[PDB]
RNA sequence: GUAGCAUGAUCAUCCGAAUCCUCUACAACGAUUUUUUCCCCAUUAUUGAAUAAUGGCAAAAAAUCCUUGUAGUGGAUUCGGAUGAUAAUGCUACUG
């Protein structure tokens, strides 16, 4: 895959 | 701090609850506890002030770890008022004594610590359970298994059960691992284990609200997409390090130590090469784990870890790996950097580059961390924000910090706030990237992190517990969650208002992740709610329970004085005494374990073998337990080595080699047993060899008493006796020239005088002397001359000669002199004799009836010259006269008288015109005015010599046709005339020598017999005497085959004896203050050799069970200078000495002289008023003859006035002023120097060597108490010591010892001896490093013997041969002859390094390049040697090997024959240049002038500045080296090389 | 007899050198021990499925001991160099 993807840039965080 | 500290409510009641009964405190984090565990411990500190002895007691707080102990050591400091003591094992506590220990005790009221040293020190009884208030334990969840706090705990049981001191537990955790199901037994375990019950809060809403102010964090959770994708550049770098792996696996290094599995079942790589294994494996799972820039940052600290581990690398193999996984490193670091760079070029902007660089060569999850953190934080103020990061690996924190320290610089909202920092566990990895010690620094990461110098911090679970953080409000967990207890207590680290508990996990395991977290919180509820509703038990008090909780291991075994040992110690007991033993650095200390086989096992033990395991222990060869020990049969393998090393502890134990404290004895304890039996006399002079503050002030000397000769005591003839004259005779060496035959002619004469005696003298020796005119002897005769003194009043007359001899003859009167009524001490009288009735030689009677005192010279003048009688030529012939009218008072000799020459007649040189006449009127016209009866005769005169010591040769160019060149005659009426014998005159000025050296000589004598009766010699040579030498190489006396050695021959054969003689036990006695002819110097050396010689086969035939270490520190403390003049003190040899310089006008008594009698006593009865009496005082006394005559006491008010004046000193400058060294000759008093007894008593020892042997000289060191010599074993003192030293290790014979040794014949064709055994030489090249072998033991052993052997043989050859050399450099000759490095030089030559069966890693390299060093300089020595070191162990096999040699044979003259045949080169070379000096004489150059700086040693290398002087001038150079002091020797040899160059 | 020069020895004081060490505070080194955890494997009880028992393989945590180096001391022995001053010896002038 050569170059790692992105992860969402935006991100709240979750809350258990 | 403070009393503002307030206790909470439920504090109150806990301490209460807790005083009443014992407990476990279960609190949170951050409750306070500590606060209530001391006010717990307020409510003890009723017994803290008394003593241990008075019925007071002591505290104990427990901590687990250092860092722990310390601050809540502080914190009680600073919140009570006790004496806090603090006791680690890194203080210094090991080696803690008794009074030491009992003062730290009773200055302390609580001790705080390692759970390890205070239970060493419970076991060892320095206090006992029942003596101790209250334990504290802190973090008692830790106390499972063979944890130190449940050992603790054991002794409890093992104690008295009453009068038991309380115990409480604290902690915030109860259970560590994964052991959550079923919690109410681990629960009840740790109730039964500490023999307490858990107490918690109850009482919900009065205080739960209450203590609820450590409030518990909000978890979420946040995932992260898995990756799976696996880089090309991945798959490169696994291939480079496995075929690296290969590599270092395939490559070789030195033998090393062998690791094993934990149950020893399989091997194991060794522990280097194992180290960089794991740290490139750590890398991969690294990079695997954290992606590609991660591992960019990472191999920066590889690179830093393997350059500093190459640098301290002292092996060269080890350097070659190190340099090869560097450049592993290296290229790996290369590529990645390259990777890195090759997305780099799309945005030039260093920050959003970076940063985009960040989030795009890291793995996912870092991605989602990073995120996190960046709208965490959210730009906030840097100083409030206080956030922790929990991970696994000790790398990944160094990792992590440096992957963020790049993003908080490629974050400028970032690079202000975030501050952070990281840190691990012991096992420390340098913070830096660059290079070692790059700079110093003082404050912790902890630190820095309290004082919010770091907002960050990146740690282990090392930061989980314990230590004190401030309440944090972020924590963030990387790694899975793991054990229950890490997360409770991070949950309740986060301690403020809002903390947030975060941590990250994958996808695919969020699931699992919430098991494992339902789980916990199961966990912690079911247990404060068994907690809220458990049993109402008051203390666990069913004691079969708390008895059967420990009975399942093996039961500790405690003997006599209340010690106790400690099963689950064993292995720590037997490791650290292994550790006490020296050892090489490969040497192994670890007794080599082994696992048993089943055949092997029911082989050895029964039937029950077979169902469980047994194991072995065996012992490194240095020890004595060379007999294995077997374990008991155990079914696990863990089990099986508590057992074994407990069994073998309980061995050592019983062999006494553990102390009773069971501790290994050091050489205190060696040195306190043997002092009641070796160095008891000590205790008679109020000192003690254990007392080692008598190493403070060795340099002071005492005083002694003196007393005559027992023939010179109380002789004083009486009258109607029976008296013995004794001749003397004067016989010229020298041949006289023209110049000096008066004296030549006038002492042989006929006319000769006696000393008088009423006791007999032995048979004395001929005494040389040194006149100014020639060399001369003195001879005594042996059969006195009987006389009776019938007369009283010849006895008076006698006297009165006697004395007035000494009073004006000599000019040794003093103001104070007199005559002795008294005799008894050194009374008697020398009395002149004269030509009586042929062979006859009666008494001069008209001398003394004549010469009672000699008559004052008087200036006659010329009126009563007048009728003056003319002078006769018979009545001046030969007589003394002196020059009244010149200025010349001395007395003056005539030789001859010139009839035919007359006054007026010219002299004849040089004023051939001028006479004597007129020229005697040009003199001395005004005092002689003229000369009556012009016509008569003259005659001739020579000078009487002033000098009256003629011990030493006054070597020097005395021109005898020039020294009376002068010719001297004069006119007979100008001149006194004291009618005497001149000859009698001549000789007796020489009488204070010959006086002083025959009442040495009569200590000589007496002692020569009290020798010759003492060891039983009454055969033929016992009896006449031989004339005394002189020695030449005395420096102030200026003016093929072997050849056997005497003493050896003389030892075996009995035909060769002799006796001793006077002039040796004289010279043994001359001390080289008292500077004569000759001095016992020469004679020291042989005594110090033959003294160790002695000591050495002694001790090893006596403590044979003993290590070598504790004989080489016995022996040395047996030769010792305090020793030596101890044991010589009660010998009653000290008074009896000749130290002195004899100079008789002021520093010697007269015989027939004393001090009056009455001040004689006041001074022997006033020692508060002795120490003040000075010289002057006594010169101020006037005793007329009157007084020394008739009374021998001073007069009353003369007496009174003197003694005014003495105490007159008081007051003046006279006070306090050393007169001993004037006025204790005065009283037979000297002071002497522990060095001249030390000296002497060896020189004493040396003469009965020489003369006698070795055998008969073995009872001398009994008789002077060296060795308490056992009777049961009477051939040990006389003979065995030449034939015992033995044991059962050398007594199996087996081939096998062949295997051991290859090509043996070999060796011994090289040295030129045959072993009859070669048991022996294996046991002396049995190197301490070599498990192999079991036949026998080390090398120590045998070295120990042949070092006395080897120094004692060349000492005797020296001596024997190399005669005309003086002993100062005797002893250096011997010292280089003796020297280790020659020793391996010798060794290197004939190739014994070949043999040694000896295994090590440094060790080999080291001898390697020794024996090529010296194969490129040719087997020659370089005289020191400029190689970089020498190893000690090789020329101590070859000085080990020698003793073997000698105990195959048995025999010194073979051993002589040997060692001489290797020493033959270098004892020509030694003998014949300067043998060495070195460092010192550049030091003591003529122009070269060396100082140097402080070396430091670096790795393998060392540097020192060599600041010397050469050629006038000043040049700065360097050498290779190895350590400090081989810095400066390397230096000082190039410095001598250059010397020498510049000399030729 | 009188001076100068040279020399030997000794005390005292200062400094140095060699050997042996001790103590202090700091740093590094190596070894051993204890707890905890994961993975995998093996052997059994049973044969496949499934279990159980242990035993072994890697990771984290904690203690103890030894060694080395840094410097300051301090001590013992040997010994040198420097110097007041003391006394001794020899020589070279003035002589007696
Ligand atoms: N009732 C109280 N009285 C006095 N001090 C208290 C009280 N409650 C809490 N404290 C203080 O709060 C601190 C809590 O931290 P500490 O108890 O040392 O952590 P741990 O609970 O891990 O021992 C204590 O140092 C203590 O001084
Ligand atoms: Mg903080
Ligand atoms: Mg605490």
């Amino acid at each position: 895959i050569d170059r790692y993807e992105q992860v969402s840039k935006d991100f709240e965080f979750i809350k258990i | 701090e403070d009393v503002e500290i307030k206790p909470r409510g439920y504090q109150l009641r806990l301490v209460d609850h807790l005083t009443k009964s014992n407990g476990i405190v279960y609190l949170p984090t951050g409750s306070g506890k500590t606060f209530v565990a001391i006010l717990v411990l307020k409510r003890f500190s009723q017994d803290f002030d008394k003593p241990i002895e008075s019925g007071g007691k002591r505290a104990l707080f427990m901590c687990n770890t250092v860092e722990l102990a310390r601050q809540q050591a502080m914190a009680v400091r600073r919140c009570t008022n006790f004496k806090v003591g603090f006791y680690v094992g890194e203080q210094g506590v090991d080696d803690w004594t008794r009074g030491m220990w009992s003062d730290e005790i009773k200055k302390n009221q609580v001790l705080v610590g390692t759970a390890q040293v205070f239970l060493d020190m419970v076991t060892q009884t320095y206090v006992a359970l029942s003596s101790l208030s209250v334990v504290i334990i802190d973090e008692c969840h830790h106390g499972t298994g063979h944890h130190p706090f449940r050992e603790f705990m054991r002794l409890f049981t093992i104690a008295n059960q009453t009068k038991l001191p309380r115990v409480v537990g604290l902690t915030g955790v109860l259970i560590k691992g994964n052991e959550i199901t079923n919690v109410a037994t681990k629960l009840k375990e740790l109730e039964i284990t500490y023999r307490g019950n858990i107490i918690t809060v109850s009482d919900t809403k009065e205080m739960e609200n209450v203590m609820l102010y450590a409030t518990k964090p909000t978890e979420v959770m946040v995932s992260f997409p898995h990756q799976e994708q696996v880089l090309t550049v991945t798959r490169l770098i696994s291939a480079e390090i496995e075929k690296f792996y290969v590599s270092l696996d395939l490559m070789n290094i030195g033998v090393q130590p062998i690791r094993r599995s934990k149950s020893l079942q399989c091997l194991r790589d060794p522990s280097k090469k194992s180290f960089v294994k794991q740290l490139f494996n750590d890398f991969l799972y690294q990079m695997k784990e954290y992606g590609i820039y991660a591992a960019s940052i990472a191999i920066i600290s590889l690179i830093v870890e393997f350059d500093i581990k190459r640098r301290q690398a002292e092996t060269l193999s080890v350097k070659l790996m190190h340099r090869t996984a560097l450049t592993l490193c290296e290229k790996i670091r290369h590529l990645l950097v390259q990777k890195l760079q090759d997305m780099t070029y799309d945005d030039d902007d260093d920050n959003v580059n970076t940063e985009e660089v960040i989030m795009n060569f890291s793995t996912p999850k870092v991605q989602r961390f990073l995120m996190s953190l960046k709208v965490s934080f959210a730009d906030k103020d840097p100083k409030d924000i206080c956030c922790l990061v929990f991970v696994e690996r000790r790398y990944t924190c160094k990792c992590i910090y440096g992957l963020l320290l790049n993003y908080i610089q490629s974050t400028p909202e970032l690079r202000n706030v975030l501050t952070p920092q990281f840190m691990v566990g012991r096992n420390n990895i340098s913070p830096d990237f660059e290079s070692v010690l790059e700079r110093k620094w003082q404050k912790s990461a902890i630190q820095q992190f309290r004082d919010g110098n770091a907002n960050l911090m990146i740690c282990s679970s090392v930061l989980e517990e314990g230590i004190d953080v401030q309440a944090c409000n972020h924590v963030f967990i990387l790694d899975p969650v793991k054990t229950f207890n890490m997360y409770v207590q991070s949950k309740g680290r986060a301690r403020t208002t809002e903390a947030k508990f975060v941590l990250f996990t994958a996808d695919k395991e969020r699931e699992k992740t919430i098991q494992q977290i339902y789980q916990y919180r199961k966990a912690h509820n079911d247990i404060a709610e068994y907690l809220k509703d458990r049993v109402l038990e008051k203390t666990e008090p069913e004691l079969y329970e708390i008895k059967g909780h420990f009975q399942d291991d093996i039961d500790p075994f405690t003997n006599e004085n209340g010690a106790v040992l400690l099963p689950n110690n064993a292995l720590a007991i037997l490791h650290r005494y292994c550790q006490t033993i020296p050892t090489d650095a490969f040497g192994f200390v670890i007794p080599w374990f082994h696992v048993l086989q089943e055949d092997e096992r029911d082989r050895i033990f029964g039937v029950s073998a077979k169902g469980k395991h047994v194991i072995s222990i065996n012992m490194p060869v240095n020890c004595m337990l060379r007999d294995t020990i077997y374990s008991d049969p155990m079914d696990n393998v863990k089990t099986a080595k508590i057992s074994a090393a407990f069994k073998a502890c309980k061995v050592l134990y019983s062999l006494g080699e553990l102390n009773e404290r069971f501790v290994p004895k050091t050489l205190k304890e060696r040195v306190a047993s043997i002092a009641d039996v070796h160095f008891e006399h000590w205790n008679k002079y109020g000192d003690s060899v254990t007392a080692t503050v008598n190493k403070a002030d060795k340099s002071k000397d005492r005083t002694y008493k003196t007393e005559c000769p027992l023939e010179f005591y109380d002789a004083l003839p009486r009258v109607g006796e029976i008296c013995y004259a004794y001749e003397i005779f004067l016989e010229p060496q020298f041949e006289s020239c023209e110049y000096t035959e008066h004296m030549y002619l006038n002492l042989q004469t006929p006319r000769n005088y006696a000393i008088l005696l009423r006791n007999k003298l032995p048979r004395l020796a001929e005494m040389p002397l040194f006149s100014n005119q020639g060399k001369l002897h003195v001879r005594v005769a042996n059969a006195p001359l009987e006389v009776i003194i019938q007369n009283s009043e010849q006895l008076e007359l006698l006297h009165q000669f006697h004395g007035m001899v000494f009073r004006d003859i000599l000019k040794i009167w003093h103001p104070f002199f007199v005559l002795d009524r008294r005799s008894k001490e050194n009374s008697y009288l020398v009395v002149p004799l004269i030509l009586g009735a042929g062979e006859q030689k009666c008494f001069d009677w008209e001398l003394m009836t004549n010469f009672r005192r000699l008559p004052q010279s008087h200036g006659s003048n010329v009126q009563q010259r007048e009728q003056q009688p003319a002078p006769r030529p018979e009545d001046f012939e030969g007589k003394i006269v002196t020059q009244w009218y010149a200025n010349y008072d001395k007395p003056m000799l005539v030789t001859k008288v010139h009839r035919e020459l007359t006054p007026l007649s010219y002299m004849e040189k040089n004023q051939q015109d001028k006479t004597y006449y007129e020229f005697t009127m040009s003199k001395y016209g005004n005092r002689i005015g003229d000369v009556v009866h012009k016509d008569k005769f003259m005659i001739e005169v020579r000078d009487l010599t002033e000098q009256l010591t003629f011990y030493v040769h006054n070597r020097g160019k005395f021109n005898a046709k020039s020294k009376a060149k002068m010719k001297v005659i004069l006119i007979p009426e100008l001149c006194f005339n004291f009618n005497f014998p001149g000859d009698l005159w001549l000789k007796l000025i020489f009488l204070p020598s010959i006086l002083n050296r025959m009442y040495f000589l009569l200590h000589a004598e007496a002692l020569r017999k009290r020798f010759n009766t003492y060891l039983n010699l009454h055969l033929l040579p016992f009896n006449g005497t031989d004339y005394m030498p002189r020695p030449l190489e005395i420096d102030y006396s200026l003016k093929g085959k072997v050849k056997p050695l005497l003493i050896l021959q003389k030892t075996v054969s009995k035909e060769h004896i002799t006796p001793a003689e006077q002039g040796e036990f004289l010279a043994a006695i001359t001390a080289s203050s008292a500077a004569d002819v000759f001095d016992m110097e020469r004679l020291e050396i042989l005594g110090n050799s033959f003294l160790k010689l002695s000591a050495t086969l002694y001790l090893a035939s006596k403590y044979s069970d003993w290590n070598e270490g504790t004989l080489t520190e016995v022996k040395s403390k047996l030769v010792s200078n305090r020793n030596l003049l101890f044991c010589l003190i009660d010998a009653d040899i000290p008074k009896t000495l000749n130290t002195i310089q004899f100079t008789p006008r002021y520093t010697w008594l007269p015989p027939g002289i004393s001090l009056p009698h009455n001040v004689l006593a006041l001074w022997r009865e006033n020692p508060e008023f002795a120490k003040i009496i000075g010289p002057h005082n006594l010169r101020d006394l006037a005793l007329g003859d009157e007084e020394s005559l008739v009374k021998g006491n001073c007069s009353d008010i003369n007496y009174n006035r003197f003694v005014e004046g003495c105490r007159a000193n008081g007051q003046s400058f006279y006070a306090g002023a050393d007169f001993s060294s004037e006025v204790n000759f005065c009283v037979g008093l000297v002071t002497i120097p522990n060095k001249v007894i030390a000296d002497t008593l060896e020189a004493l020892l040396g003469v009965i060597v020489k003369n006698y042997g070795l055998q008969h000289a073995f009872k001398m060191l009994e008789y002077f108490k060296i060795c308490r010599a056992d009777i049961d074993k009477p051939l040990t003192q006389l003979l065995n010591l030449e034939l015992g030293g033995k044991k059962m290790r050398a007594n199996v014979n087996t081939t096998e010892i062949d295997g051991f040794l290859i090509n043996h014949y070999y060796l011994e064709k090289n040295l030129g001896y045959t072993f009859k055994d070669r048991r022996y030489l294996l046991q002396a090249l049995t190197h301490p490093s070599y498990p192999t072998n079991r036949i026998t033991g080390s090398y120590q052993e045998l070295e120990f013997i042949g070092n006395a052997i080897l120094d004692f043989l060349i000492s005797a050859y020296i001596f024997e041969n190399n005669t005309k050399m003086n002993p100062g450099a005797l002893t250096d000759l011997r010292s280089a002859l003796v020297n280790n490095t020659t020793l391996a030089c010798i060794c290197v030559r004939h190739r014994l390094h070949f043999f040694i069966l000896a295994e090590n890693a440094k060790l080999s390299e080291i001898i390697s390049k020794f024996v090529n060093f010296q194969e490129s300089q040719g087997h020659r020595v370089t005289n020191m040697s400029t190689n970089v070191d020498v190893p000690k162990a090789l020329g101590d096999v070859l000085e080990a090997l020698i003793a073997a040699v000698y105990l195959d044979c048995r025999d010194l003259q073979r051993t002589w024959e040997v060692i001489f045949n290797l020493f033959e080169p270098e004892l020509q070379e030694f003998t014949r240049k300067v043998p060495i000096n070195h460092i010192r004489q550049l030091v003591e150059h003529k122009h070269a002038k060396p100082v140097f700086s402080s070396p430091i040693v670096e790795g393998e290398t060392v540097m020192v500045s060599c600041q010397f002087t050469c050629m006038e001038k000043t040049i700065k150079v360097y050498g290779f080296g190895s350590n400090k002091d081989q810095a400066k020797l390397s230096a000082a040899k190039h410095a001598l090389q250059q010397l020498s160059k510049c000399d030729a």
